[PDB]
């Protein structure tokens, strides 16, 4: 029968490990680098765009970087395709949530979910795991400010600063260096883009191949405001640190 | 390669190598055939005697689908039953639904595309039989042979199993010998010479006898059995033609 | 509308003994005013020496009678021909009864 | 190498269980033709029975689908007659639902969707077929479009398939250069049929009796096969001429 | 070889070797006979235990009051199928009021054997039957094979070394045929069947299984001190 | 079905609920304790249809129970409410609708504030001062509607809410048995033994 | 649905899924679970190779099934989930039908059965996680710690370890804990929990996570500097 | 019987590649090559009419779809599985949007959808994923007009002009130099025309070649009169002899 | 791979077979039939000393009249367990009697075979069932994952089987009374058990007419080991 073709996406190997797991991981190492950083008064995300085009249209894109309601927002590194399945169950799950209590959904309990649908697909139904690193920015009336990831494991943790995609290694170690819990969100958005700069496989950081985000407090009073940057506005950033 | 391990695979050549292994098995069978007649037609089909114990008339191999068609088979007799039992489904919804008993060719093809829905998928296989089928309808007589493949036409005469070949040869001769035509009784002491003389490529164990017929005039439309004084005429006509 | 349920009359009785017991009932069957038969028998040797009657419906009591019949067979089947005692077969008639508790077995019944 | 065994991709971006399908087309070793004239389309295809055994009037791969619409299969009769069996239900389907007659191409398109998943799903193998479908639409006038394993389809001003197909179809590109036209001019479709047998016997080269040959014919409202002795009369025709 | 992954798979010879594995669990199985006269119909086996310890695995199975069979190979397939039959004999006399003909019992093993042998995932039945009883149109006598074929005989016998006990009924079959009217005297003639059979062992008290249906005996099975008679 | 009354004042929710269960002609209980705690700051009260009342009420407790457990975290009053309203909402197009009405008392530690919701079996729910299910609105809200501030203190809640008792048992036509009456306020939930 | 018997037996009579989950569980950051006369303190391994983590968020190692039972794990994080959610949920089924909170042993049995249903069902692998389970039963003062594993089996232990360098650890523990006298007293726990863990793990910093479990719902988890001081105290008396 | 194939048929491979995606996207490159080009008033999407027989009409078979008044399609690669993906988008567009809102749906929510359709092919159980890439352009009042891309990995990307399938590195550099800001959708379709020509080696005509925009509201497209809000489609496909025209001037 | 349910050349299961070798790496469970009761014995054996042997539960209740030893992946036994249970208290619910001990075994095999592609696998644990009936008294069954039950009247299973039950062979006669059982089955789990018998590391049961299925207590079990080791050493 159809045994013959099955390659038990949801097995072990015999040192314990996930084949599937791990090889989608391997995959995600060689998406383009999206970094999260948590200060006190706001977050961070920023996302290096895959070798871009010139003759992409860069305003009205998006790639790395998504808004699942008004508070919380993910960047993705890994297939978009299977990020976005995600997205809208995340997008549909927030407002469940707020249907159900008349509040706004919990970092956590969303990122929880979330990974738990990743775990699903490592552990029954004899499918690939979606190939997808997501890292969480927002915030709660609970716990505030709150990055966090999630991989194709469903295992999910919290940062105060922390990278996916390419480059993890040296990404962290630069964050690792810089990074002190009295920072402001202005600073933090100097890191992201010298952390980007030094680790991009490119040869010089421009505004067309960057994403760019914050989750302030920075509107008027006691509420959250989340600034997809524009293009103009990216441009304006990377003078403003002198990177270009 | 590898092509021939699951069934509905296509090899390079376009071919589906476990129907072509099904029908190996229809070869290792005993020889069954048909032949049409003037207004019916006639079945007869070899049982190897393989010891004393059998008793004899009592292992029937021809099987009847509602009250005016004939059905034998040579292979894996199970199979055969599996397809006869799907036929008198077939059959039945027919003559609920539209009320006249199911046509020959009408009966064919249900057969026809159940056999075909067996080369369509890994998780079946193929029926091991070939079938030789009809009977009587409203068009007169129709002589059927379907094989593992879903493939089936309309015969003359039709034979199956191990001494096919012999009684392939067998047949072309009464169909040039009587352009006119057969009649329902010589028919039947027809098979009877053929089935004997078949039975030569399977010479180790000595075999029992068996025929049905449906004609229009000598059964009144409807599939009987032959037995007592027409099934021992039938055998001692063979019986002088060997010698 | 449709009535699924019907009056066949008749009557029955048992007593019982210190080493014996009987179950009788009369042989009448009727609908209505009419009598539908003077013989149809309604008290049935079950096997391992159990005698049952439901009267009522006789539709409803032939079901049933026929439903315990057939469970004293398999009882025998499942547990190498053990006899089924007499408290052992009420028990199982009370599931038997019980099973159509919201579509009933009109009937009165007697082992 | 089990993407040669279901309808995956290989590594070259190909089908190769769609293309030995194609493959299987041919197993019957029989060419068909079909044109077009003003009123009507004719479709011709070799009949060869090889067994003196078998009855020849049950030998046939020309199939009625509906009224108006015509079908011939080159490949294997079992999945020839699966193919038509599905295609007449699919045509009675259409009229009791839409209120009108299911036109050719659009039971092509259905047909050649059908075709297309099971390129796509692996569980189903594809029909080892090509589906030639013809009719005098009401709308499109006389029509021809053809089915293939692949899930292809295509209108055609004339076509052929078989083993010899290519001889064919320049026989007919070399005809349709010359008269200019997309169609044979043509009042009746006994010379219609005339002309497509004409033609088929000078690219095959070979000689016809009338029971080496089957034709289908789509008129407006109707759609039928002709007889041994209608193809006969056919084959003198041309002869005294 | 590689064609005897699953049942679904025939061999390049048209060989389905899950069935013919299936065949051979039977004649690993411990042996058992059946005959038949005109009047009654009779069954012998030889059970097998696992030690001294050990009780001896039950060979025979009723089906109705009518109708019973003896196994060889896996035990809880025969257990499947017995309990397949015993519904078929029960609808039959439930619904129509009518003992089910031996012959149709056969027929019902058959296809339901069969269906197990042509789809993915399943597996055969590794068990051989031979079924007895007693109907409208007298004694009978049948043996299922797993691979769906069931064959109407005056006698037989299956398991390992069944070849013997078959050899000898095949030449007493002019004998035992004749024997109406006399249950002792057939079963006589198995119990002599069956121990052409037998190798540094012989027919004991917990080790013989008699069963026998006829004109005027429900189907009735003999173990323990009633086989005693018979050694 | 039954007396269920309740009164936010200033610091904390105040509910009454009648001790009475009557079946035909014979009262079979008069301590009966119409009420969950769903959690450590959060009480409901439930009036309506025998056996529904407990069930459902005996549900929502678990579903809030779970939720505490899962999240180390005290759903708001309002989320609470809210949740039960859904649930509600659900039952009344279902097969058979939870008959059930009930008031919801709690102190939100965020807000330091007390807080009281009314939801019918319909799922209407409604944020008020003071609430009553059943007939016993029709005696106590013109009592409430005069003597309530908002500025009252837990002891004049109480007194108040003697002052509604008290009219129910001259002018309802039943026996309830008393009530037995529970406060919420920032250190929890406890009950008055002596009313 | 996907029905692929994924755990089955090899011809030696192992059924590898389930010996791979193992290794799993083997990988994972150290467990460890002591009980005293009184108390049942749970201690685990938090690897250092993530720094800029954050604490307040990041989900915790012991996890609280019901305000009496906790619960906590070796092997993959994203499995463990499922089984305390599936356990925290049976808690209140459990609460609502017979009306009194689990028992530590019925808790662990339920989990344990759950784990052992995925090494025979159809198209599942088995869970990549041991568990240890410690608390106390209703009305009762009687410490009691259980584990799981992945082939489903559980037991009771006076104190045990899993995850990597569990056999280390269990090694420290099977001559330092005396069956005759339990640790007397919250803090004698703590503290052999804490020694216990220092064999394997690493620095006493933000690596070790203590739980403790008292009588009656009594639940708290030390915080760095409360920990630090076993640490500091610990490595005094060993400079000896 | 029944489909027993419920397990995924594209799986990682241990370097990290979706073996079945990337021989889908094989398949694309052998396809042949169609593009689109984004215009200030319109957008152009054009490809050539590979002809299998010569006996064949070529306009029966057509690479350029209508999905909404207001969207079309066309792609390179595989040109069955092409259909079908338009059926099923062209449906999707009606269910899971006008048939809620009373209205179409934008071009980059209808891209969403056919791009949900294509990324399950490459995840669900015993399927292959689509050897397509389509190009879609189109317009909506809020968006103004857009291209998109759609791969058989399920991933879109919004274009100012590019070129897919057999010609296509090419093809792109020649977009590159020649497309602007200001291009008025006249100048598109010319640069369309001469940017195909390079790809196409047999004849180049109206009739060899398949190309639709996405511009100004057609009233005479419509078919009906007397809602005012109601102005008609802005696909439209040119005519044979619309092409042969501009090829004069080329 | 190859299929679940499929067989050897030979005509046996492989999943069947390859339980079977799951079930020697097991721990020694013995039962003894007398006409005075039945005696179930099992070897605990901790992986460690710190893990409280009081929980290693594998001696356990069906019924009052049906008590039941396993050895192998006892996890496994957990389901069998229960449906044995459920089984014996169905039977008494439809038919206000103790259901007979070769029923319930039959009952319990049932569940066997129910695997392939039901269950995944077959269960890896075989069990030992001892009960007593009206109608065929004391009993001992052997239940298989082959769906297979054989009666004993003694039997050994697990790793020491093959070793225990030659010694079973030459013990076992037909007037053994209940205590002589007791001892007997301590003696020979004395002899295939690894580390040292004590009434920690081993656990004894019985079943009678009178006073039904009983688990031995610690203290009762530690006299007759001190009572069987007086007995071999005085003579
Ligand atoms: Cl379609
Ligand atoms: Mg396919
Ligand atoms: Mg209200």
């Amino acid at each position: 029968g159809s045994r013959r073709y099955d390659s038990r996406t949801t097995i072990f190997s015999p040192e314990g490990r996930l084949y599937q797991v791990e090889y989608a991981l391997e995959s995600i190492s060689h998406a383009g680098t999206a970094i999260g950083i948590m200060a006190s008064d706001g977050i961070v995300l920023a996302a290096e765009r895959k070798v871009t085009s010139t003759l992409l249209e860069q305003d009205t894109s998006t790639e790395k970087l998504y808004k699942l309601n008004d508070k919380i927002a993910v960047a993705v590194a890994g297939l978009t395709a299977d990020a976005e399945i995600l997205i809208n169950t995340a997008r549909i799950h927030a407002q469940n949530y707020l249907k159900t209590y008349n509040e706004d959904i919990p970092v956590e309990i969303l990122v929880r979910r979330l990974s738990d649908i990743k775990q699903g697909y490592t552990q029954h139904g004899g499918l690939r795991p979606f190939g997808v690193s997501f890292i969480y920015a927002g915030y709660d009336d609970r716990y505030g400010y709150q990055l966090y990831t999630s991989n194709p494991s469903g295992n999910y943790t919290g940062w105060k600063a922390i990278s996916v995609g390419a480059n993890t290694s040296a990404a962290q170690t630069l964050l690792q260096m810089d990074y002190k819990d009295d920072m402001k969100v202005d600073d933090a958005i100097e890191l992201a883009l010298k952390t980007l700069s030094k680790t991009t496989d490119s040869s010089a950081l421009t505004y067309d191949r960057l994403e760019f985000a914050t989750i302030r407090k920075g509107a008027n009073d006691g509420e959250v405001y989340q600034k997809i940057f524009k293009p103009q506005e990216i441009k304006d950033i990377l003078v403003k640190t002198g990177i270009t | 390669t590898g092509y021939d391990l699951s069934n509905s695979v296509f090899s390079p050549d376009g071919r589906n190598f476990q129907v072509e292994y099904a029908v190996k098995a229809v070869e290792n069978g005993t020889t069954s055939i048909g032949i049409k007649c003037n207004d019916g037609v006639v079945f007869a089909v070899e049982k190897l005697i393989t010891s004393k114990l059998l008793v004899p008339q009592k292992n029937v191999k021809i099987q009847v689908v509602d009250r005016h068609i004939g059905c034998v088979y040579s292979g894996l007799i199970p199979d055969g039953r599996h397809l006869v039992n799907r036929g008198r489904e077939e059959a039945a919804s027919f003559k609920k639904l539209y009320k006249t008993p199911i046509p020959i060719p009408a009966f064919a093809d249900r057969l026809g595309q159940y056999v075909q829905a067996h080369t369509l998928y890994n998780s079946v296989r193929p029926f091991g039989v070939s079938t030789i089928f009809g009977g009587v309808d409203k068009n007169g007589a129709h002589l059927y042979m379907l094989e593992p493949s879903g493939s089936y036409w309309g015969y003359k005469g039709a034979a199956t199993g191990k001494g096919r070949q012999s009684a392939k040869a067998e047949l072309e001769k009464l169909v040039d010998h009587h352009p006119e035509g057969l009649s329902a009784r010589e028919a039947v002491k027809q098979a009877a010479k053929i089935i004997y003389l078949a039975h030569e490529d399977n010479k180790e164990k000595d075999f029992e006898l068996e025929i049905s017929w449906c004609s229009l005039s000598e059964t009144n439309g409807l599939h009987k059995f032959v037995k007592g004084d027409l099934l021992q005429e039938a055998i001692d006509f063979a019986q002088k033609e060997i010698n | 509308q449709f009535n699924p349920y019907g009056d066949n009359g008749g009557t029955i009785l048992g007593i019982a003994g210190e080493d014996f017991a009987v179950l009788a009932g009369d042989t009448r069957n009727i609908t209505d005013y009419s009598i539908n038969s003077r013989y149809e028998p309604k008290v049935f040797d079950c096997g391992d020496n159990i005698v049952m009657s439901a009267n009522g419906f006789a539709a409803d009591g032939d079901a049933l009678v026929k439903r315990f019949k057939n469970s004293v067979k398999w009882y025998h089947f499942d547990h190498n021909d053990k006899k089924l005692s007499i408290n052992s077969a009420a028990r199982n008639i009370q599931h038997l009864l019980y099973g159509k508790r919201f579509f009933p077995y009109y009937v009165h019944t007697i082992i | 190498g089990y993407d040669r065994h279901i309808t995956i991709f290989s590594p070259e971006g190909r089908l190769y269980q769609v293309e030995y399908a194609f493959k299987a087309t041919n197993q019957t070793n029989i060419n068909s033709l079909a044109v077009r004239g003003k009123d009507c389309t004719v479709v011709i295809s070799q009949k060869k029975v090889p067994d003196k055994l078998l009855d020849p009037t049950t030998v046939s791969y020309i199939f009625c689908i509906s009224r108006t619409i015509g079908m011939v299969v080159n490949g294997p009769i079992p999945d020839a007659r699966n193919a038509a069996l599905r295609a007449k239900a699919e045509a009675a389907e259409f009229r009791y639902k839409y209120g009108y007659d299911m036109p050719c191409d659009v039971l092509a398109k259905r047909m050649a969707n059908l075709s297309q998943i099971y390129t796509q799903r692996a569980y189903m193998r594809p029909l080892g077929v090509i589906l030639t479908f013809v009719s005098v639409d009401e709308e499109l006038g006389p029509s021809i479009y053809k089915t293939d394993p692949a899930g292809y389809y295509v209108g055609y001003k004339a076509t052929a398939t078989g083993p010899k197909q290519q001889e064919i179809t320049t026989n007919l590109e070399n005809h349709f250069k010359k008269s200019k036209i997309d169609h044979i001019n043509e009042e009746s479709w006994e010379k219609v049929v005339e002309f497509a047998i004409t033609h088929m016997i000078d690219a095959l080269g070979t000689e016809f009796s009338k029971n080496d040959l089957e034709v289908g014919v789509a008129t407006k409202d109707k759609f039928f096969t002709l007889s041994a002795e209608n193809i006969e009369e056919r084959l003198v025709a041309i002869a005294e001429q | 070889n590689n064609y005897d992954g699953d049942t679904v798979t025939f061999s390049p010879t048209g060989r389905l070797f899950q069935v013919e594995y299936a065949l051979e669990a039977i004649k690993q199985g411990s042996v058992t006979v059946g005959l038949r006269s005109n009047t009654h119909a009779v069954l012998v086996a030889l059970k097998r235990n696992a030690d001294e310890l050990s009780s001896y695995q039950k060979k025979i199975i009723k089906c109705d009051e009518h109708m019973g069979l003896s196994l060889a190979g896996l035990a809880p397939d025969a257990r499947v199928l017995s309990n397949y039959l015993r519904q078929q004999c029960n609808y039959s006399s439930l619904v129509f009021n009518r003992k089910l003909a031996v012959e149709r019992a056969g027929h019902l093993l058959c296809d339901k054997a069969q269906k197990n042998t042509q789809s993915y995932g399943g597996r055969p039945y590794g068990v051989g039957l031979l079924i007895i009883g007693y109907d409208k149109s007298g004694a009978h006598l049948l043996e299922f094979q797993p691979s769906g074929n069931v064959t109407e005989l005056y006698g037989t016998a299956i398991g390992a070394r069944s070849q013997g006990a078959k050899t000898y009924l095949e030449r007493t079959l002019d004998t035992f045929i004749k024997i109406d009217g006399n249950p002792d005297e057939l079963i006589k003639a198995g119990v002599e069947a069956i121990s052409q059979s037998l190798r540094d062992e012989s027919l004991t008290v917990d080790n013989l299984s008699i069963a026998i249906v006829g004109k005027d005996t429900p189907f009735t099975i003999y173990d323990g001190e009633a086989v005693a008679k018979y050694i | 079905m039954d007396i269920i009354l309740g009164i936010r004042v200033q610091d904390s929710v105040i509910l009454a609920s009648s001790k009475a269960v009557t079946r035909g002609i014979s009262v079979l209980k008069d301590s009966d304790d119409k009420t969950r705690q769903l959690s450590p700051h959060t009480l409901m009260s439930f009036a309506g249809e025998a056996g529904d009342t407990v069930q459902f009420a005996e549900y929502i407790q678990a579903n809030i129970q779970l939720y505490s457990i899962r999240e180390d975290y005290e759903l708001s009053p309002q989320a609470v409410s809210s949740f039960v309203r859904q649930e509600l909402a659900k039952s009344i197009r279902s097969r058979r609708p939870y008959q059930v009405n009930v008031l919801i008392g709690g102190y939100d530690k965020k807000k330091n504030k007390p807080e009281l919701y009314q939801i019918d079996y319909l799922g209407t729910k409604v944020e008020l001062p003071y609430g009553a299910h059943g007939y016993s609105g029709f005696y106590t809200f013109s009592l409430l509607d005069h003597h309530y501030r908002p500025d009252m203190t837990t002891e004049e809640g109480l007194d108040l809410l003697k002052l509604c008792v008290q009219e129910l048992e001259k002018r309802m036509p039943m026996d309830f048995k008393g009530v037995i009456v529970k406060i919420v306020d920032k250190d929890g939930i406890r009950q008055v033994d002596d009313f | 649905g996907y029905d692929r018997a994924l755990s089955i037996f090899s011809p030696d009579g192992h059924i590898f899924q389930v010996e791979y989950a193992l290794e799993a569980v083997k990988r994972g950051t150290c467990a460890v679970g002591v009980k005293g006369k009184n108390c049942v303190v749970l201690g685990c391994e938090r690897r250092s190779t993530l720094k800029l983590q954050d604490t307040r968020i990041t989900p915790s190692k012991v996890s609280k099934i019901d305000s009496h039972v906790v619960l906590s794990f070796s092997g993959l994080n994203a499995d463990s989930r499922i089984l305390i959610e599936k356990a925290r949920v049976e808690a209140q089924s459990h609460r609502l039908t017979l009306e009194d909170p689990v028992t530590v042993e019925y808790l662990t049995r339920y989990v344990a059965g759950v784990q052992q249903r995925y090494t025979q069902s159809g198209g599942v692998r088995p869970f990549g996680v041991s568990t240890l389970i410690a608390g106390f039963d209703p009305r009762d003062d009687e410490p009691k710690l259980y584990q799981t594993e992945p082939s489903g089996i559980y037991s009771s232990w006076s104190a045990q370890t899993i995850g990597r360098n569990s056999k280390t650890v269990r090694e420290f523990l099977e001559k330092n804990y005396d069956r005759k006298e339990p640790p007397a007293t919250v803090e004698e726990c703590v503290k052999l929990t804490v020694r216990s863990l220092l064999e394997v793990v690493q620095t006493g910093a933000k690596n070790i996570e203590i739980t403790v479990v008292k009588p009656d719902s009594d639940i708290v988890a030390l915080s760095s500097e409360e920990i630090n001081q076993y640490v500091t105290q610990i490595e005094q008396e060993k400079q000896e | 019987m029944t489909d027993r194939y419920s397990f995924s048929l594209t799986t990682f491979s241990p370097s990290g590649k979706l073996g079945q995606i990337d021989y889908a996207l094989t398949a694309v490159k052998q396809g042949v090559t169609s593009l689109g080009i984004k215009a200030t008033n319109g957008v152009v999407i054009a490809t050539e009419k590979k002809s299998s027989s010569p006996l064949a009409m070529s306009e029966t078979l057509s690479k350029v779809s209508l999905l909404t008044p207001d969207i079309g399609a066309v792609y390179s690669g595989m040109g069955p599985d092409y259909r079908v993906l338009v059926d099923k988008s062209r449906k999707v567009a009606h269910t899971s949007y006008k048939r809620i809102y009373g209205e179409y749906p934008p071009t980059k929510l209808l891209v969403s959808e056919v791009a949900k359709i294509m990324q399950e092919a490459t995840q669900s159980g015993g399927v292959r994923p689509f050897g397509v890439s389509l190009l879609i352009a189109g317009h909506d009042e809020f968006n103004g007009f857009s291209l998109y891309q759609v791969d058989p990995s399920g991933s879109y990307f919004p274009w100012k002009a590019t070129a897919i399938g057999k010609g296509s590195v090419a093809a792109k550099t020649f977009l590159e130099k020649r497309w602007n800001d200001e291009l008025e959708l006249e100048d598109a379709i010319h640069i369309a025309l001469l940017t195909l020509k390079e790809s196409v080696e047999g004849e180049f005509n109206g009739d060899t070649i398949e190309l639709a925009i996405i511009g100004d509201e057609n009233p005479d497209l419509l078919g009906y009169t007397g809602i005012p809000t109601d102005k008609g489609p802005r696909f439209r496909k040119l005519t044979s002899q619309e092409i042969n025209d501009r090829l004069e001037a080329l | 791979d190859r299929g679940v349910s499929t067989f050897s050349p030979e005509g046996r299961l492989f999943q069947v077979e390859y339980s079977l070798e799951a079930i020697k790496l097991g721990s020694t469970a013995i039962g003894i039939a007398t006409k005075e009761g039945v005696v179930l014995g099992v070897e605990k054996r901790a992986t460690s000393p710190l893990l409280e042997s009081d929980s290693i539960e594998k001696i356990v209740e069906i019924d009052r009249h049906i008590g039941c030893a396993m050895s192998g992946l006892t996890a496994d036994a957990r389901s069998m367990i229960e449906h044995a249970r459920t089984a014996a208290v169905t039977h008494n619910l439809y038919y206000d009697e103790d259901i007979n001990v070769e029923s319930l075994t039959q009952s319990v095999c049932d569940l066997a075979l129910r695997f392939g592609e039901l269950m995944s696998r077959p269960f890896g644990v075989a069990l030992l069932i001892a009960g007593h009936d009206a109608d065929d008294g004391y009993q001992l069954f052997h239940a298989e994952p082959s769906g297979t039950f054989y009666r004993y009247n003694a039997k050994a299973i697990g790793s020491g089987s093959e070793g225990a039950q030659a010694e079973l062979l030459n013990e076992w006669h037909s007037s053994l009374t209940l205590k002589e059982a007791e001892l007997l089955v301590l003696k020979i789990l004395k002899q295939v058990m690894e580390e040292k018998l004590d009434e920690n590391n081993a656990q004894l049961s019985c079943i009678t007419k009178q006073d039904g299925f009983k688990i031995y207590d610690n203290e009762k079990t530690a006299e007759l080991i001190k009572e069987l080791k007086e007995k071999e050493a005085a003579e």
